[PDB]
């Protein structure tokens, strides 16, 4: 059998059976985390253009854990009700 | 149709409350230290709630032991590429996990790669107190998985960051499901409007689960793949199991069966699992036609039904439609269209959200009026 | 409003049917070698689909001829970033749609860059078998054709990957096109409620298509540049021409006009193409004003218009809305407002989706009772 | 519920306008010179909008001066991966902007970080016409801010690429709101069906205004931060401030208040911001429970609450609710369900969009027949 | 003429005359193909940096691979019935 | 106080007191500029793989202009009516 449709003339309706469920019904919270660094504002004359790429990656680095930082304060949202 | 009766609740509730207990007391240190010897580890909250903790990119140890020695100085003498594309590439994930947060106020769905990777994730599933079937489904269908997945963002307290991956978990596997599609039955008389219509509102996915019928009234929020329904009971009702009888016996008296009425006389077609069914009315061309061999049905006024074996489209006045190709037997379960049984005049025509009962109390009421003054 | 009155059907259903042709028995070597001689060509299906395939991207003569004598060792001794880099930039593309396809299970739309890029997409265009204007404009309207396009992972047999574009076909194009905004018309009765409204549910797009006018009920779903409306069918109802006679004439009889009632006395304002639709009832602040000079016209309580000449802004309460600067003129068909030729007791005051004769017919039965009784 | 009762405008309209100008005759040069000497700059448009302006990113300069000598050749002898590295940089930006692009048909939100970073963001907030408090709003709610902009694609005239960021500003700030939770209100008889119901359509999130009430029908609609709600007024209607009578008494004539009838019987639960409401219904398990004590309240028939203290879990059905965790006071105000004011037969069981009174004068009107007859 | 309107007085609307159609009526289907290679895991020593760079995209083109795979099965979706 | 909840019991409802508002009421224009260059199509023998990515790079902000100038003409949308 597996997927069978019935089509009912009388109330203008088809049913479509032989389908199998996977009905979200818990969760299962995990906690991901990232180790990071605490560097501080490292001051070089370094002008190599070696270390400039490491710099502007390092900024990088730096301004999106202030992002985040940010980004806390307050707790989520969700836009609820419907 | 049916959507307005849904509840309300919110989603990410669970996995919130992780995110109150990660802030205090702090609690960020006792996973930190079980998050050293390996890159994986279950972990109990002070709560009590066992959670899985992952430790997926440790930058700390590479801009410490990698990027470290070249800034603390002096002068940055030594420096090699080789190093610069490894940092931007290590880096880039923080970055894209960064972005997503930014934009979507620290809540993701789905859960993305950057968020958790398809080896982070199998292995996630692996690890979890779940079945040994139960597993095996949600590996299978990781991207169902995703897409019913939260990411909250948590904290960065001390030296670390924390967000939240909460991944579905499905307590009702293999139970039959059914989809019921519907669409509207009107009288076929051969003047300009004052025909009656009448339409299903019961529309959408069913499952039976714990001796009652989960019904998703809108059939748009489910997953399928193949056989497989995933669905999310929050956008359920639970009816009783009696709600099968309106298929076959609408005038049934265990279940007041959900109608709509209008004088709406408007053509179209649904696409069904393994045909479609057209509601044709008025001066409409209703056609199922066949790529090479062209027409192979025209619809008359009503509604009919034309399973997919042989046909490839359907065509309801200028809209085409394509129909699943699925393998698969279909019946057509002949009958007197419901709508026959209705004088027109003492029906009401305008009922939005209504059932048979509600329909025929109406009729006598109208009815009784006329007869009693 | 009118949505829930269309129907049904796959978009995908099409492109799904050419990954089913694509997997058997096999035809993925016989556009391997096609692609062999040239980066695109077309190929006709067992099916006898005649489709246009395209080698964007080749990994295997890179990966292959490129970095395989490297790692065929032994030891890797001879190595250079200038190819580390070169793999980076070419892998990315495939990376990048890897993860669209892994949050999207393996359904995008709008067509992506990564998925098909500009350059490939205007020569898919201009080698697709259509009408000399009609590549002009998908051409010009790439953005859109991206947003109306459907990407479908289909396999990864031997060798190859595989997903199918499905991109739009205009089969009506430079038709007439007009937008329908409709406002509720209430009475204005100095009273605290006690005021019957009437909307005209038929608001939407709608153009003359094959001898029938095509309305799509959702005007949102709709994209729009200039003068160019671009719908997908499947979004219409196919109506009768007549249907515009309710614009000139609401009470025409070749045409029951669809209205809704109501008692909703509530202000609003809908910004048009040229102007401003003003619904204001009760105790509400209404006003259009220009930037400079500030308020140029107050509303009084009814339904009234103003056009955008001179005016930037329309405040409706504490709502501010702008209004489209578009150079274009406006007619003002002064006309007694249809709600004054009903008298409130007896007029149906509930009816969510019903037309002028329902309305009409109700209006009759109630009267008859009181006049019989 | 009452959504489809707001108004419509076009929320880009006035970023639109500032393209207008930006084209006109020319305007580019004007914003050119004055992003010569700094990074930043107001500039006041023909128009006379004082506009700032933001020079992120300068291409020109860099292939210019750092790539053109390499290609102004001859032969490309002098070449350096630390250019190749530092280009494919910087060129990202302009990349993934493009692809924004491409994709949205020109105007994007939320405005992404490659649109606007976080520190051009916030700068660009520090240099806006806005008060201190205003401003310190603002930069406390990125996400919000972001989530509320717009990203408008101008034009690329000569040797430049100008982009629109329309910003929000919040001219209603710290004024009382409330969020209204409803539910539907049902008769507990025993019999199969022949229940009446009536449901509060009033549902959404409310703001004191300018000395009226700011109505948010869709309360999905708004952002909120702990006690901050983020909304935009053009998805609210402006209601007179007695819609909050209709709370304490749904019966006061100075309000009509905005109702639903039905005999639709079905069981659910609506999570509110310190509880659950429960409208159980029929045979259904409507329950209250703790994580470790287990079911802590079974509701009886019909619409009841239990506060979030003691309280994680709601289960209406086979459906489970996380109730929300917040710390905070609820009052229980007890009462006669007001359905149990109603004679079932002659009551109107099918008013969609109704009020009190209209559902009074059809009780009369339906009561006046049977007696005068 | 081009874009012009008219309001309708007496039933509080207004239509937005001058607009030409582009409707979706078809469908061109086409085929986009990525050509891969088979390789497998070799095996070196190498420890140099430009060849573990090399061995770190050579991962990521693989598990795209798996995970694009692991994709299909069963066939699309589309989340229908509205 | 703060945060808040009645229930009223004769109507079915609650309502969730103690919020602050922060309506969107205007709207703030800005300009975002990205100051870019006209190159040629300038030609040269160079087979150097140094010079080929940045030939690589240098196409790829060609095509993006091309791409944003196509993107221009006409005028955005917004997909209004509701
Ligand atoms: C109305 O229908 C009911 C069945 O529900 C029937 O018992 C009754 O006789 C009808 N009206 C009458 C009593 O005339
Ligand atoms: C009701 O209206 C109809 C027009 O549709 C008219 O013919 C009829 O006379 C009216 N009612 C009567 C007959 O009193
Ligand atoms: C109907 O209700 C109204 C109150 O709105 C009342 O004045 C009237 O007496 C009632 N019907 C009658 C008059 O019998």
């Amino acid at each position: 059998q597996n997927i069978t449709e019935e089509f009912y003339q009388s109330t203008c309706s088809a049913v479509s059976k032989g389908y199998l469920s996977a009905l979200r019904t818990g969760w299962y919270t995990s906690v991901i985390t990232i180790e990071l660094s605490n560097i501080k504002e490292n001051k070089c004359n370094g002008t190599d253009a070696k270390v400039k790429l490491i710099k502007q990656e390092l900024d990088k680095y730096k301004n999106a854990v202030t992002e985040l930082q940010l980004l806390m304060q307050s707790t989520p949202a969700t836009n609820n009700r419907a | 149709f049916l959507g307005f009766l849904l509840g309300v609740g919110s989603a990410i509730a669970s996995g919130v409350a992780v995110c109150k207990v990660l802030h205090l007391e702090g609690e960020v240190n006792k996973i930190k230290s079980a998050l050293l010897s390996t890159n994986k580890a279950v972990v109990s909250l002070s709560n009590g709630v066992s959670v899985l903790t992952f430790k997926v990119l440790d930058l700390k140890n590479y801009i410490d032991k990698q990027l470290l020695p070249i800034l603390n100085k002096q002068s940055c003498s030594i420096s090699n590429i080789e190093t610069v594309i490894e940092f931007q590439q290590k880096n880039n994930r923080l970055l894209e996990i960064t972005r997503e947060f930014s934009v979507n106020a620290g809540v993701t769905t789905p859960v993305s790669t950057y968020m958790l990777t398809n080896s982070e994730l199998l292995s996630l599933i692996n690890d979890m107190p779940i079945t040994n079937d139960q597993k095996k489904l949600m590996s299978n269908n990781v991207q169902i998985v995703r897409q019913q997945s939260y990411s909250i963002m948590c904290i960065i307290k001390e030296e670390v960051l924390a967000y939240v991956v909460q991944l579905p978990l499905y307590g009702v596997i293999d139970t039959p499901c059914w989809k019921l599609h519907t669409s509207p039955l009107c009288t076929t008389n051969t003047k300009e409007g004052s025909n009656i219509c009448l339409t299903r509102t019961d529309r959408g996915w069913y499952c039976d689960n714990a001796g009652s019928v989960s019904f998703f009234p809108q059939a748009e929020t489910c997953k399928v793949q193949s056989n497989r329904v995933f669905c999310d009971t929050m956008n359920s009702l639970t009816l009783p199991s009696e709600v099968n009888l309106c298929n076959v016996d609408i005038f049934n008296p265990k279940y007041d069966c959900k109608i709509m009425t209008s004088k709406t006389d408007v053509s179209s077609s649904v696409i069904t699992s393994l045909g479609a069914i057209v509601s044709c009315y008025g001066k409409t061309k209703c056609t199922a036609s066949n790529k090479n061999r062209g027409i192979i049905k025209t619809f008359s006024n009503g509604c009919d039904y034309v399973s997919n074996k042989g046909v490839d489209t359907v065509s309801v006045g200028n809209t085409l439609y394509y129909v699943n190709k699925q393998e698969g037997k279909s019946l057509y379960v002949k009958g007197e269209p419901i709508i026959n049984f209705y004088d027109p005049l003492v029906f009401p025509s305008d009922e939005f959200d209504a059932s048979i009962s509600q329909v025929n109390e109406k009729i006598n009421q109208s009815l009784a009026f006329i007869r009693k003054s």
